[PDB]
RNA sequence: CGAUGUCGGCUCGUCGCAUCCUGGGGCUGAAGAAGGUCCCAAGGGUUGGGCUGUUCGCCCAUUAAAGCGGCACGCGAGCUGGGUUCAGAACGUCGUGAGACAGUUCGGUCUCUAUCCGCCACGGGCGCAGGAGGCUUGAGGGGGGCUCUUCCUAGUACGAGAGGACCGGAAGGGACGCACCUCUGGUUUCCCAGCUGUCCCUCCAGGGGCAUAAGCUGGGUAGCCAUGUGCGGAAGGGAUAACCGCUGAAAGCAUCUAAGCGGGAAGCCCGCCCCAAGAUGAGGCCUCCCACGGCAGCCGGUAAGGACCCGGGAAGACCACCCGGUGGAUGGGCCGGGGGUGUAAGCGCCGCGAGGCGUUGAGCCGACCGGUCCCAAUCGUCCGAGGUCU
RNA sequence: GAAUGCCGGCAUGAGUAACGAUAAAGAGGGUGAGAAUCCCUCUCGCCGUAAGCCCAAGGGUUCCUACGCAAUGGUCGUCAG
RNA sequence: CGUGAGGGAAAGGUGAAAAGAACCCCGGGAGGGGAGUGAAAUAGAGCCUGAAACCGUGGGCUUACAAGCAGUCACGGCCCC
């Protein structure tokens, strides 16, 4: 290869356009059944140790 | 112009007057007419076939309207066959007989990203001989400043199959009416399991 | 293409995978329950399960088989005696796995438990 | 839907029965239909099976044989409609399913490493005591 | 599956011991001979006083080949070794005897002299 | 000249036509067959090898043919680096000499990261005046387009004879393309077995690690594959080219033409296959929801639906797509079958022993075809119409 | 306003290449505001004419212990030259 | 920096006075929010003034059928005085 380079410097708007997919999405979470706490889905709660009605964890 | 759906169960052979004939099964019936296309209302002529019965509870609304006036029950799968129009509410295997021709098309089996030997067949590079990292590269894609630039169309790796494709005059080799099933000589698009629509060939 | 190839790579070679979850199903063996990465955790269910079916069938070639793989005689003494007999009318599913909430700081990997079933 | 009992069952009509059990090592007489002019003949192919393929009614098997001063081997389905019978003439023991090694031997040798299968030997003089 | 550059076995008593294909005519192009296709070929070794003598660039049929040759009934036939018997521009034979077996498909692609003076055709 | 890397090859093409072949013609010193010469024609095709850095060319074996040119003598941010064209060395030659010639000879650093246009693929957004779930029309594009042999017609027409047809009809090939994995043939990184050395578990037996990122070896399912299998080029219709006519004046004859009408190419349009309504000219059909509160606009809760999350998938870089989510067979286990391996361990018997025999086609056993709620897809959340104007 | 000017500051390329041998990891326990990365235990792998041990150069407190984690450490750090 | 001869930087400013922010609050700390000092605290020690490039938050106009040395001339729309 012989060193490919940018020819021109990258405008503010095309550098911010490149950026327009680059926003976070919210974590994506639910209340707990048993302490109302907001976790993520089909995972163990956290805050209770609680899964599908029972208590699997010490928390 | 006859054709039906189907799903592609798998291949072997048969013998036939001594010969080993390789064959691909598929069970293609029975498809109910879910929806007639004509030249008054719909500008052309088809008919909408339905395919492998579906548990109503994944059948939304919509789509339980439309075969809900056709006194049909739920299917997985509605396609049209083009200037097809049978008697019956009903086509299934029987439409075919041994010795008829037929075109198949299915969804090919996806490669995902593919080279540019593996879609286009090109020759790569050496193996030796100096050959430095491009074993498996297209070569050139061009000229120089004359014209500048590359061809719309140009052969160049990415995605391949996983798309449709149509083989054409394959002999009917059997059809078992009681098992719905159809036997194709040789080979047809895609993996077992897949979908495939049968059609009276267009070749003379 | 990888079609209707079964099995994770795991990143690691031949020899590494098979020591890896040789070593895992040791460790589940011994506490009962461990927390892992939820694709280890999913792979380390079926290679525990066997050994654990094989531990339910009780007899002398099922143990050095067993042994092939957990090479602790001790442990595999556990399994035949203790661990085996409480699955003997559960027909597989000797294991489970259950995601975890919160993911690992340094390098943000997703965890889950993977424990012997009651 | 089960793909394989379709199957299967479209193999069902051409799955032969009447053909016997022999293993890779087991010398045997082939009796294939054949096509020549103006007629169709019966012409044997005798030799050691080195090989059997098992995929159910797709099975195909390969003999080989030393004619005239030239190895030659041939591979039949198992279940072909051209194989009229087949004949056991010899039970060797082998100690591998695939006895390609064999290309490479002098006959000498191959006589040392397939001596005769006594206990299936004496299993077929067992059988063919008829009532 | 015979190209050029292949070394034949000659299955006759023309002399020619071992031949080099150095053409398949089979049309413009074609990538390999088998069975029953006619190759030029040039001789590599022959035996002394033979009709045919090295340096010679005869036609050959090909009667053998290493890879396995399919068949309609499904069945296939392999040979241990590349064999051609040498033949004129008739598709004659120019040797009076052919030795070793000689595949079946030399008779349909009309190889009668060299089909019957075989000691077996398989 | 604050650099536009120069031969040849390879790779990848694409274009021109002054056409090498295949298709269509006229003339012939065209009997036939085969040619010659010119006209139309660029759709497709245009082999492998020896020599040499070679381009070219000569030669060998074929072929329907082995076309010629353009694209920075196409293509080195694609590869090569044999030629040539830095430094070494030598020969011939020239020069007193240092050195010189392109004359020859051997050798001699070819730069991981692509910003923009372009190109191949894939998404995200918004639009297509209500919001939705499906099924579609095809404007417009792309792909493809080759060709040979034998046989019958008929050893006829033609010809003294050698030789040998048109037209019409069969069959079989070569190369190329698309798909496929039943067969044939590969691979198959741990599916099975055998083996050496060493260390270890536990002494024997039986095993484990390591010898490669498989220690080596013999095998090998699914998948992915070609060497293997199916299928394609068309047919057919239309309009033409050169060319051949019909009728026919001007010009009492003649003239394919000035009016009008036939015939006529592998070429052009369609037909086949694939994409395709961002076709903003945003198309069509079937079905679903509804006239909801507060203030062609705003906030709010909804509907039909959708997304999120999860189990996955011959789908796949991510994304997308497709299936499934307890109303469940989606993956994992387990069970049956297939498949590979080829007769486990243990025990008994024969042998001084290495081993052998029996139990035993045993044991082990990925993916393939199924079964089974044993394990896991718990529980949920968030979006989302109220339909502008003549 | 330009001198491939000088000094300094800050952009672009870009959340891109890369994070320095393909000897390799896994779990449990502890500590802590915080742990893939620190300590402990078990399992696994790698070196073993060394990737172990001793000496001479050279380096110059890097040694030991306690207390620390802003920077240094190609990540992290409760650890550390 | 260089074996060495030798080369050879950058770096000034709170306020009149330290009155240099007790104490409380979030935080492991850093940092901040109150209280407090001061005529002044965007004079708070990373301190006079505090330009420009460059980065961000909020608002007005505008933009997803469009061809561009980016401006200019005209008209119309919307917002502001
Ligand atoms: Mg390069
Ligand atoms: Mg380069
Ligand atoms: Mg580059
Ligand atoms: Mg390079
Ligand atoms: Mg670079
Ligand atoms: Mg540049
Ligand atoms: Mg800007
Ligand atoms: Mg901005
Ligand atoms: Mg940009
Ligand atoms: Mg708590
Ligand atoms: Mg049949
Ligand atoms: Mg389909
Ligand atoms: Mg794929
Ligand atoms: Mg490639
Ligand atoms: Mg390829
Ligand atoms: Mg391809
Ligand atoms: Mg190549
Ligand atoms: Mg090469
Ligand atoms: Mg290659
Ligand atoms: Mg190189
Ligand atoms: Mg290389
Ligand atoms: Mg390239
Ligand atoms: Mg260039
Ligand atoms: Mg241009
Ligand atoms: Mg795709
Ligand atoms: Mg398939
Ligand atoms: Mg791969
Ligand atoms: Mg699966
Ligand atoms: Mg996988
Ligand atoms: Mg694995
Ligand atoms: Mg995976
Ligand atoms: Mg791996
Ligand atoms: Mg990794
Ligand atoms: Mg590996
Ligand atoms: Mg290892
Ligand atoms: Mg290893
Ligand atoms: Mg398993
Ligand atoms: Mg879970
Ligand atoms: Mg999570
Ligand atoms: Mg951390
Ligand atoms: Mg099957
Ligand atoms: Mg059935
Ligand atoms: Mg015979
Ligand atoms: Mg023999
Ligand atoms: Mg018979
Ligand atoms: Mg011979
Ligand atoms: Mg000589
Ligand atoms: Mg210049
Ligand atoms: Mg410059
Ligand atoms: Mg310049
Ligand atoms: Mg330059
Ligand atoms: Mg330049
Ligand atoms: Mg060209
Ligand atoms: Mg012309
Ligand atoms: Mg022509
Ligand atoms: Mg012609
Ligand atoms: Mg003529
Ligand atoms: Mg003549
Ligand atoms: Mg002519
Ligand atoms: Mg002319
Ligand atoms: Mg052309
Ligand atoms: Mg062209
Ligand atoms: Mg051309
Ligand atoms: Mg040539
Ligand atoms: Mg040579
Ligand atoms: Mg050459
Ligand atoms: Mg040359
Ligand atoms: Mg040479
Ligand atoms: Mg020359
Ligand atoms: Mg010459
Ligand atoms: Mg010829
Ligand atoms: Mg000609
Ligand atoms: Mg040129
Ligand atoms: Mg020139
Ligand atoms: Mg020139
Ligand atoms: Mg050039
Ligand atoms: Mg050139
Ligand atoms: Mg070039
Ligand atoms: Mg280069
Ligand atoms: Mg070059
Ligand atoms: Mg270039
Ligand atoms: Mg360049
Ligand atoms: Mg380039
Ligand atoms: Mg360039
Ligand atoms: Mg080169
Ligand atoms: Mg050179
Ligand atoms: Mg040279
Ligand atoms: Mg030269
Ligand atoms: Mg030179
Ligand atoms: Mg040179
Ligand atoms: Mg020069
Ligand atoms: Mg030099
Ligand atoms: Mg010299
Ligand atoms: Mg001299
Ligand atoms: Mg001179
Ligand atoms: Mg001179
Ligand atoms: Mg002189
Ligand atoms: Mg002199
Ligand atoms: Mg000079
Ligand atoms: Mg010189
Ligand atoms: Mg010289
Ligand atoms: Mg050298
Ligand atoms: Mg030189
Ligand atoms: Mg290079
Ligand atoms: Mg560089
Ligand atoms: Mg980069
Ligand atoms: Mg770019
Ligand atoms: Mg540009
Ligand atoms: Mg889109
Ligand atoms: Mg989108
Ligand atoms: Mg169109
Ligand atoms: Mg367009
Ligand atoms: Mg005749
Ligand atoms: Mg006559
Ligand atoms: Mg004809
Ligand atoms: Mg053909
Ligand atoms: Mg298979
Ligand atoms: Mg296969
Ligand atoms: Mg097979
Ligand atoms: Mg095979
Ligand atoms: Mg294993
Ligand atoms: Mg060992
Ligand atoms: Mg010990
Ligand atoms: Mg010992
Ligand atoms: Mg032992
Ligand atoms: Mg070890
Ligand atoms: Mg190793
Ligand atoms: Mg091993
Ligand atoms: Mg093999
Ligand atoms: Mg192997
Ligand atoms: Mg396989
Ligand atoms: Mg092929
Ligand atoms: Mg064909
Ligand atoms: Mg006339
Ligand atoms: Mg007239
Ligand atoms: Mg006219
Ligand atoms: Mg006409
Ligand atoms: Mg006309
Ligand atoms: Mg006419
Ligand atoms: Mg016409
Ligand atoms: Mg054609
Ligand atoms: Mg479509
Ligand atoms: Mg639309
Ligand atoms: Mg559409
Ligand atoms: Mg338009
Ligand atoms: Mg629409
Ligand atoms: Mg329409
Ligand atoms: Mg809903
Ligand atoms: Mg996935
Ligand atoms: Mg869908
Ligand atoms: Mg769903
Ligand atoms: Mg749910
Ligand atoms: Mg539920
Ligand atoms: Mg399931
Ligand atoms: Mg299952
Ligand atoms: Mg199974
Ligand atoms: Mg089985
Ligand atoms: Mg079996
Ligand atoms: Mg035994
Ligand atoms: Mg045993
Ligand atoms: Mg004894
Ligand atoms: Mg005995
Ligand atoms: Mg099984
Ligand atoms: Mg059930
Ligand atoms: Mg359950
Ligand atoms: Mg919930
Ligand atoms: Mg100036
Ligand atoms: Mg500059
Ligand atoms: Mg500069
Ligand atoms: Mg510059
Ligand atoms: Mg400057
Ligand atoms: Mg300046
Ligand atoms: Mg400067
Ligand atoms: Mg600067
Ligand atoms: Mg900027
Ligand atoms: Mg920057
Ligand atoms: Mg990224
Ligand atoms: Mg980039
Ligand atoms: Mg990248
Ligand atoms: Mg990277
Ligand atoms: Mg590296
Ligand atoms: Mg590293
Ligand atoms: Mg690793
Ligand atoms: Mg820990
Ligand atoms: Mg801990
Ligand atoms: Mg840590
Ligand atoms: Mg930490
Ligand atoms: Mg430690
Ligand atoms: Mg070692
Ligand atoms: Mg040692
Ligand atoms: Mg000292
Ligand atoms: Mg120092
Ligand atoms: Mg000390
Ligand atoms: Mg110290
Ligand atoms: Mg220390
Ligand atoms: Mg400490
Ligand atoms: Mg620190
Ligand atoms: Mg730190
Ligand atoms: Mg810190
Ligand atoms: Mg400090
Ligand atoms: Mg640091
Ligand atoms: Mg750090
Ligand atoms: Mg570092
Ligand atoms: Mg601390
Ligand atoms: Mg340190
Ligand atoms: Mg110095
Ligand atoms: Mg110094
Ligand atoms: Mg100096
Ligand atoms: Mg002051
Ligand atoms: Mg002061
Ligand atoms: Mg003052
Ligand atoms: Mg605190
Ligand atoms: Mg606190
Ligand atoms: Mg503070
Ligand atoms: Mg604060
Ligand atoms: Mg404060
Ligand atoms: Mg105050
Ligand atoms: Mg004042
Ligand atoms: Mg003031
Ligand atoms: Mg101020
Ligand atoms: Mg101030
Ligand atoms: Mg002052
Ligand atoms: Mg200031
Ligand atoms: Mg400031
Ligand atoms: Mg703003
Ligand atoms: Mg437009
Ligand atoms: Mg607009
Ligand atoms: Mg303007
Ligand atoms: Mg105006
Ligand atoms: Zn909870």
């Amino acid at each position: 290869a012989k060193h490919p380079v940018p020819k021109k410097k990258t405008s503010k708007a095309r550098r911010d356009a490149r950026r327009s997919h680059h926003a976070l999405t919210p974590p994506t979470l639910v209340p707990c059944p048993e302490c109302k706490a907001m976790k993520p889905p089909h995972t163990v709660c956290p805050e209770c140790g609680y899964y599908a009605g029972r208590k699997v964890l010490e928390v | 112009m006859k054709g039906i759906l189907g799903v592609k169960v798998g291949m072997t052979r048969i013998f036939r007057d001594d010969r080993a004939v390789p064959v691909t099964v598929i069970l293609a019936g029975p498809c109910p007419v879910v929806q007639r296309r004509t030249p008054e209302k719909d500008g052309y002529t088809a008919v909408q076939l339905g395919f492998l019965p579906q548990n109503p509870k994944r059948v939304n609304r919509p789509l339980k309207g439309h075969f809900a006036k056709a006194g049909v029950e739920p299917v997985r799968i509605l396609r049209e066959i083009r200037d097809f129009n049978p008697e019956g509410d009903t086509v299934t295997v029987e439409i075919f007989k041994p010795g008829e021709r037929v075109d198949v098309t299915g969804t090919s089996k996806g490669r995902g990203f593919a080279g540019v030997m593996k879609r286009w067949n090109f020759a790569g590079g050496p193996d030796s001989h100096g050959a430095h990292k491009i074993h498996r590269h297209p070569g050139s894609i061009g000229n120089r400043k004359t014209p500048g630039r590359v061809y719309k169309g140009k052969k160049m790796a990415g995605h391949y199959g996983a798309e449709r494709v149509t083989v054409m005059n394959l002999e009917v080799v059997d059809v078992i009416p009681e098992e719905n099933l159809l036997l194709v000589k040789g080979a047809v698009p895609g993996p077992n399991g897949g979908l495939v629509i049968v059609r009276e060939t267009k070749k003379a | 293409m990888r079609h209707l190839k079964s099995g994770r790579k795991l990143n690691r070679h031949s020899s590494h995978r098979l020591a890896l979850y040789r070593n895992q199903a040791k460790s589940l063996l011994t506490h009962g329950r461990i927390t892992t990465t939820v694709p280890k955790a999913k792979e380390l269910r079926g290679f525990v399960d066997h050994l654990i079916h094989l531990a339910k069938r009780g007899d002398l070639h099922a143990r050095r088989l067993v042994l092939r793989d957990l090479q602790d005689v001790k442990l595999v003494r556990k399994l035949f005696d203790e661990i085996a007999p409480r699955y003997r009318d559960r027909q597989g599913g000797y294991t489970r796995v259950l995601k975890l909430a919160e993911r690992r700081r340094g390098d943000g990997a997703p965890l889950a438990l993977v424990e012997l079933v009651e | 839907m089960n793909r394989g009992a379709l199957i299967k069952l479209v193999e069902s009509r051409y799955v032969r029965t009447d053909l016997p059990e022999f293993r890779p090592g087991d010398t045997v007489r082939v009796s294939y239909k054949v096509k020549e002019g103006n007629r169709t003949r019966i012409q044997d192919f005798e030799g050691i099976v080195i090989r059997i393929r098992r995929n159910g009614f797709n099975t195909t098997f390969t003999v080989r044989k030393v004619s005239y001063g030239v190895g030659v081997e041939r591979i039949f389905p198992l279940h072909s409609p051209l194989i009229q019978k087949i004949d056991i003439v010899q039970r060797g023991r082998a100690r591998r399913a695939k006895l390609y090694f064999i290309r490479n031997l002098s006959d000498r040798e191959i006589r040392r490493k397939l001596r005769a299968d006594r206990k299936r030997i004496d299993q077929d003089r067992a059988a063919e005591r008829a009532a | 599956m015979i190209q050029p550059q292949t070394y034949l076995e000659v299955a006759d008593n023309t002399g020619a011991r071992k031949i080099m294909c150095i053409r398949v005519l089979k049309g413009s192009n074609a990538k390999y001979a088998t069975v029953g296709d006619v190759i030029v070929a040039s001789v590599k070794e022959a035996i002394p006083r033979g009709a045919v003598k090295e340096g010679d660039v005869v036609k050959a049929v090909v009667v053998r080949t290493k890879k396995e040759i399919k068949r309609p009934d499904g069945s296939a036939i392999r040979f241990d070794d590349n064999a051609a018997v040498i033949i004129n521009n008739q598709l004659e034979p120019r040797g009076t005897r052919v030795f070793g077996p000689v595949a079946r498909e030399l008779r349909e692609k009309g190889f009668m002299k060299i089909v019957s003076l075989a000691p077996e055709v398989l």
